[PDB]
RNA sequence: CAGAUCUUGGUGGUAGUAGCAAAUAUUCAAACGAGAACUUUGAAGGCCGAAGUGGAGAAGGGUUCCAUGUGAACAGCAGU
RNA sequence: CUGGGUCGGGGUUUCGUACGUAGCAGAGCAGCUCCCUCGCUGCGAUCUAUUGAAAGUCAGCCCUCGACACAAGGGUUUGU
């Protein structure tokens, strides 16, 4: 299935580039029928997707 | 393969007489063969048969 | 006898070789090896111990600007003896000579290849050390 | 045949091997290979090099 | 039997000698699949993603000379396939590679 | 190998040869040690003993 | 009508040939699916390296925007 | 003729002495002393010992008889 739509919405809601969005890989079914920002905003709070942290860039 | 050798030489008159020389050689390993068959040839005006 | 077993020719026409005697020259400019018949489009090459015509390009004004026969003493190209040791000196070298085969100067600095000392006995008389 | 010790190492040079280089002040030296060739021609001190015979004899290594 | 599982030490420096630089790691994979298919004989080989990290770890221009591989054949244990058998390759990290044999292991 | 047709009579082909040194150092690199028994004597003991 | 380097339409040999080589690079697993070198997710390795392979505009395009679906045709292989 | 295949082992060979630890080594500086004083603790490029060590070694090198499994099969034909 095309999880692209869910990825773009998960970037706008989280306010981060879609590199960082992490759609869960084992649960591609429940995301597939969540295609409105009234559910993806819900779908985050249950942890089924999250925002990946920035890759480290150490000045040490 | 190939390998060196060192020998004297006794060519009379050469500027190399009675001195060492090194000379690249081969090594052709030759186990003894085994005879199994005989063939006879007859001369024909056409050729050998 | 007259053996001169092939030694790797390493100074083609154009080689500038340090003069090695007291005639006052400092550079021999080879123009043509002596004794080479050659092939279409091949520069003659002068080995060690080969008479070779040469025009001094830097030294006594008497010597410069004329063609003098020369002999190559030390060559930089590693040449083989006939016993498997590849002797090669530190620089090109030479010495002015008459076409009768005898030196013009009387003091050679540096070593001399054993190939020369066997060929031109006049050079082998003045050689400091036949290396 | 005569064996000639290297001038940058101690390894024996058998008659077929090596190459010989004679500077323009009257000294011939034997070299076993090209590794010992361009070490001397760069003047690297033959006793600061961890594999020569001279170095192994200087620190008395093995003795 | 037909569920036999055993270690191996795949030498991927002699299956790679003589290849270009951008096609070195991707060639290491096929030389692993040409290993399972020759050893076990089954035509389904499923390289575990932990291995794909372990063969790309250095880069693509350089791959570890020896990689230690556990060839666990299976009988469609947790799947169902048209082929009855398929070997699931796996990674067995080790700090040394001296005096290691191809020993068998408990199933 | 085949015995020769061209009869040889020159000096160079009627030579009697007695060798002096059949070189046997390794060809798999610039060899420097004729025999193993010689190699271990110049090196000595190792950490692999 | 045999022709005019004739007009229009059509078909060959060439030919399954030239070719699909400008800018470093892809791999492993999983999903729907009839089908997967290419689609989507995840893991890894790379690049564009802020005078950008980034974020917005003016000319110009005019519905390409967004969603659901399709496997005629086009996307010089393929394609969910 | 048991066969070769893989891993390991040694021989060769390439480069030059690994990580780790210890040193009353180490040009100096800093902190603390019953101020003893080459006293004690620290940073310190490097050198020394363990160390011809470490690593690669056929993919077109050699020998093994050590571990492992595999090995006589499958498809297309041909008649005086």
């Amino acid at each position: 299935s095309m999880l692209r739509l869910q990825k773009r919405l998960a970037s706008s809601v989280l306010r981060c580039g879609k590199k960082k969005v992490w759609l869960d890989p084992n649960e591609t079914n429940e995301i597939a029928n969540a295609n409105s920002r009234q559910q993806i905003r819900k779908l985050i709070k249950d942890g089924l997707i999250i925002r990946k942290p920035v890759t480290v860039h150490s000045r040490a | 393969g190939m390998t060196h050798i060192v020998r004297e030489v006794d060519r009379p008159g050469s500027k190399v007489n009675k001195k060492e020389v090194v000379e690249a050689v081969t090594i052709v390993e030759t186990p003894p063969m085994v005879v199994v068959g005989i063939v006879g040839y007859v001369e024909t005006p056409r050729g050998l048969r | 006898s007259g053996a001169k077993f092939r030694i790797s020719l390493g100074l083609p026409v154009g080689a500038v070789i340090n003069c090695a005697d007291n005639t006052g020259a400092k550079n021999l400019y080879i123009i043509s090896v002596k004794g080479i018949k050659g092939r279409l489009n091949r520069l003659p090459a002068a080995g060690v111990g080969d008479m070779v015509m040469a025009t001094v390009k830097k030294g006594k004004p008497e010597l410069r600007k004329k063609v003098h026969p020369a002999v190559v003493i030390r060559q930089r190209k590693s040449y083989r003896r006939k016993d498997g040791v590849f002797l090669y000196f530190e620089d090109n070298a030479g010495v002015i000579v008459n076409n009768k085969g005898e030196m013009k100067g009387s003091a050679i600095t540096g070593p001399v290849a054993k190939e020369c000392a066997d060929l031109w006995p006049r050079i082998a008389s003045n050689a400091g050390s036949i290396a | 045949m005569k064996v000639e010790l290297c001038s940058f190492s101690g390894y024996k040079i058998y008659p077929g091997h090596g190459r010989r280089y004679a500077r323009t002040d009257g000294k011939v030296f034997q070299f076993l290979n090209a590794k010992c060739e361009s070490a001397f021609l760069s003047k690297r001190n033959p006793r600061q090099i961890n594999w020569t015979v001279l170095y192994r004899r200087k620190h008395k290594k093995g003795q | 039997n037909e569920v036999v599982t055993r270690e191996y030490t795949i030498n991927i420096h002699k299956r790679i000698h003589g290849v270009g630089f951008k096609k070195r790691a991707p060639r290491a994979l096929k030389e692993i699949r040409k290993f399972a298919m020759k050893e076990m004989g089954t035509p389904d080989v499923r390289i575990d993603t932990r291995l794909n990290k372990a063969v790309w770890a250095k880069g693509i221009r350089n791959v570890p000379y020896r990689i230690r591989v556990r060839l666990s054949r299976k009988r469609n244990e947790d799947e169902d396939s048209p082929n009855k058998l398929y070997t699931l390759v796996t990674y067995v990290p080790v700090t040394t590679f001296k005096n290691l044999q191809t020993v068998n292991v408990d199933e | 190998l085949r015995k020769s047709l061209l009869v040889q009579t020159k000096r160079r082909a009627l030579e009697k040869i007695d060798l002096k040194f059949i070189d046997t150092t390794s060809k798999f690199g610039h060899g420097r040690f004729q025999t193993v028994e010689e190699k271990k004597a110049f090196m000595g003991p190792l950490k692999k003993d």
